[PDB]
């Protein structure tokens, strides 16, 4: 039973910072690449940031390419997304999605964190 | 500058498709199967195939694809302390680039002899033969010290076989000119031209396999072929107690996949990064093993027919050595309608397979030796002098084994120089470095970044456990139960020739500890700092 | 980015009626890397079709996918009441990974 539980989503000021937390359970977390995928209040899905299995291949989208930092904790099984300089158009519902096989997609998603910028 | 990339996803498939489908399948797997008893050879063949050879094939293709460098410098980002593995591979392929091409010389000597309306091995009333030669059709009609025309043509006209490696005889001008012709074709088809592009996609890719299917259809309908297939398939289990079967099958997998040579790494170096090498590599490895298996079915059906026709047992009807494809297959050519036409087409097939699997390995050697020194060998005036020097030195060193005592030197090179415990040494050190000094987890993460997925528990545990255990076990077993190399089951090699073969094997092997010692001596500090610096990727 | 433009979001079907939804890509997706996700109202997305033809765990056989290169499509042979959701096509090859727009399958 693969379970990803997201935490740490609240209200931050514009230009502020926040640290998310995808606690993962039910699978060997060190052997699966992870992603943070956000969903806009217009209910459109935008992929934010992928980290590899050991954390060495880290990819960002063009919106968050210099202000978001995704990290892992394979010893404790927590995926982190440290944010900084959060602008207005980053208010979203953040899911962590387990995508390791690129031909299997995000076969296991998590819950949401409602990050609001105001 | 930017090196090169494949300008298709099919240039890699065509390059490795003619790369390791060559004479290791249609010429080498036959006599290595025949030399070790036929059925008993297939068990370690498939053990090393599904445990070692296809995982190391994928392993070198990925080491090329991730580290976009060839052969030697690919280890600069894969623990540079064991950079000598790359050097070891080049020594292996250099020795291979000698002796492999000698085969084609024999094929070319069989090609020029095939244009006669009456084939010279189809009958023995010639000058080269002994008076003890009888036709194969007449050996069940007269009263056991008798010999076959195909073996006599192979031994006393093509080889002109001498008493041993102590007596090299005179240099055969016929075979030396054939060898020179085949290097002139090779040297004119590496990069002295540009690239064979238009004709490689259909005639090269299919006509060897079409002629193999024709040979299979001829062999399976020959009388007495069922006993040959029974020899080929049904094992002698006690033969597995000898280390010869395990060493022959394991290094025949590693030879037949060209996979301690720095060549599949070189062809992976031209792969695009995000390119699925896994599926193409397994379809092409299936092609290689199926080609070997089907060609073995063909040649052992022919050998069963030969044993039916002569009355001698299957294990004694032909040569237990490198001339089995030049004894059995021309005999089946003489059993076809219009045998001259099939002789020209069959030795054109052998020449095409050998030239493809020589262009590819010479390309691997050149690619590694110019990634080792970029801008010392540019894409111009220097990499024509370098190509000519390499082909000339390889031809001159191949003159030592194309002479009258040249089959003994050839069996020495074939057992030792690029297809022995050197291949086990390099494959073990590759899988060991990937698995434990780089990491199956770290390399699997590198694989996912461009292939798209994690390799399963087969490849991970083959690089981790299965291939080092198989290579170490067969390396240990071939030395604690050491039987010396013998040519054709009756020629006992001298101590100096076995020492020379072990010198070739050790020149392949000792590039790993020598490079370890050299890089440990050129880095300043204590040992635990030098080793830690030299195992970090660059 | 490889912007994936999918069929217009609001489409209405009576239950039991065969429906298609298309997905075009600006670049070329390798057709082993484009997936389809079903997200219900108030719930997380879940994998529905992977490598544009296969079906994920628990996806019924009435769901199918097709297409190659640029044009891809999801097709439902018979729509029951549990298909009332949004469907996202998503390339997952090019390292700026992009999802498609909405396709809200509502009823009558
Ligand atoms: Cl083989
Ligand atoms: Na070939
Ligand atoms: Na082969």
């Amino acid at each position: 039973e693969v379970q990803l539980v997201e935490s740490g989503g609240g209200l931050v000021k514009p230009g502020g910072s926040l640290k998310l937390s995808c606690a993962a359970s039910g699978f060997t977390f060190s052997s699966y690449a992870m992603s943070w995928v956000r969903q806009s209040p217009e209910k459109r899905l935008e992929w934010v940031a992928e980290i590899s299995s050991g954390g060495r291949y880290i990819y960002y989208s063009d919106t968050v390419t210099g202000r978001f930092t995704i990290s892992r904790d394979n010893a404790r099984n927590i995926l982190h997304l440290e944010m900084s300089s959060l602008r207005s158009e980053d208010t979203a519902m953040y899911y962590c999605a387990r995508g390791e096989v690129r031909q299997r997609g995000f076969d296991y998603w998590g819950q949401g964190t409602t990050l609001t910028v105001s | 500058p930017q090196r090169e990339k494949w300008s298709s996803k099919i240039d890699f498939v065509l390059s490795v498709a003619g790369g390791f489908v060559g004479l290791g399948n249609v010429w080498r797997f036959p006599y290595l199967c025949y030399k070790n008893g036929g059925g008993a050879f297939l068990i370690p063949y498939f053990i090393f195939l599904f445990g070692s050879g296809l995982p190391v094939f994928f392993l070198e293709v990925i080491i090329g694809q991730y580290t976009s460098e060839g052969g030697i410098t690919c280890w600069e980002k894969i623990c540079p302390l064991f950079s000598g593995i790359g050097y070891a591979s080049i020594v292996i392929v250099s020795l291979l680039n000698v002796y492999y091409i000698v085969i084609l010389a024999w094929a070319t000597y069989y090609l020029f002899h095939s244009f006669q309306k009456d084939l010279p091995w189809a009958h023995c009333n010639h000058s080269w033969n002994t008076p003890q030669c009888m036709e194969d059709t007449l050996r069940r009609n007269e009263s056991a010290n008798f010999t076959s025309p195909v073996i006599e043509f192979w031994e006393r006209n093509v080889l002109s076989l001498s008493s041993g490696i102590d007596n090299p005889g005179s240099l055969k001008w016929d075979l030396a000119l054939c060898l020179l012709l085949v290097w002139l074709v090779c040297f004119f088809c590496i990069w002295k031209g540009v690239r064979s592009t238009g004709k490689v996609v259909y005639f090269t890719a299919t006509f060897p396999f079409a002629m193999l299917l024709v040979l299979l259809v001829r062999g399976l309908t020959l009388p007495g072929a069922g006993e040959g297939i029974k020899f080929y398939l049904y094992p002698d289990i006690s033969r597995l107690g000898d280390p010869q079967v395990w060493i022959d099958a394991g290094t025949q997998i590693f030879f037949s996949y060209a996979i301690c040579l720095g060549a599949m790494t070189s062809l992976g170096s031209y792969n695009k990064y995000k390119y699925n090498s896994y599926r193409d590599c397994m379809l092409l490895g299936c092609l290689n093993s199926g080609t070997s298996f089907v060609s073995g079915f063909a040649i052992f059906s022919i050998l069963g027919f030969m044993a039916q026709e002569q009355g001698v047992d299957i294990a004694d009807v032909a040569e237990s050595g490198p001339g089995l494809a030049f004894i059995a297959y021309p005999k089946a050519v003489t059993m076809m309608p219009l045998p001259t036409f099939w002789s020209i087409l069959f030795f054109i097939m052998l020449l095409l397979l050998g030239l493809d699997s020589q262009f590819v390995e010479v390309e691997g050697q050149i690619t590694s030796l110019v990634d080792l020194y970029p801008s010392f060998l540019r894409k111009g005036y220097r990499r024509e002098i370098f190509i000519a020097i390499l082909c000339s030195i390889s031809y001159l060193l191949g003159l030592t084994m194309v002479t009258e005592g040249g089959m003994y030197v050839f069996q020495l090179f074939d057992y030792y120089a690029a297809s022995g415990v050197c291949l086990l040494w390099v494959a073990f050190f590759e899988c060991f470095v990937i698995a434990w000094i780089y990491g199956v987890n770290r390399f699997s993460e590198d694989i996912r970044d461009m292939i798209g997925y994690r390799p399963g528990p087969w490849m991970k545990y083959s690089w981790a456990v299965i291939t080092p255990a198989l290579c170490v076990g067969c390396f240990v077993f071939s030395l604690v139960k050491y039987v010396p190399l013998t040519y054709n089951k009756v020629y006992r090699y001298p101590d100096w020739a076995i020492g020379l073969g072990w010198g070739l094997a050790l020149s392949s092997m000792l590039c790993i500890p020598l490079v370890i010692v050299i890089l440990l001596c050129r880095t300043e500090g204590p040992l635990r700092v030098r080793i830690k610096y030299l195992i970090t990727p660059r | 980015e490889n912007v994936l433009t999918q069929s217009p979001a609001i489409m209405s079907t009576s239950p039991g009626e065969k429906v298609t939804m298309t997905c075009r890509a600006s670049s070329s997706v390798g057709s082993s890397y484009l997936h389809w996700y079903q997200q219900k109202s108030g719930a997380s997305p879940k994998l529905w079709i992977y490598s544009t033809s296969n079906l994920a765990s628990g996806v019924p056989a009435r769901f199918s996918g097709s297409g190659s290169g640029t044009s891809y499509s999801l097709t439902i042979s018979s729509v029951e009441a549990e298909d009332a959701a949004t469907y996202y096509c998503q390339q997952f090859s090019g390292y700026p990974l992009t999802f498609g727009s909405g396709t809200k399958l509502e009823m009558k």
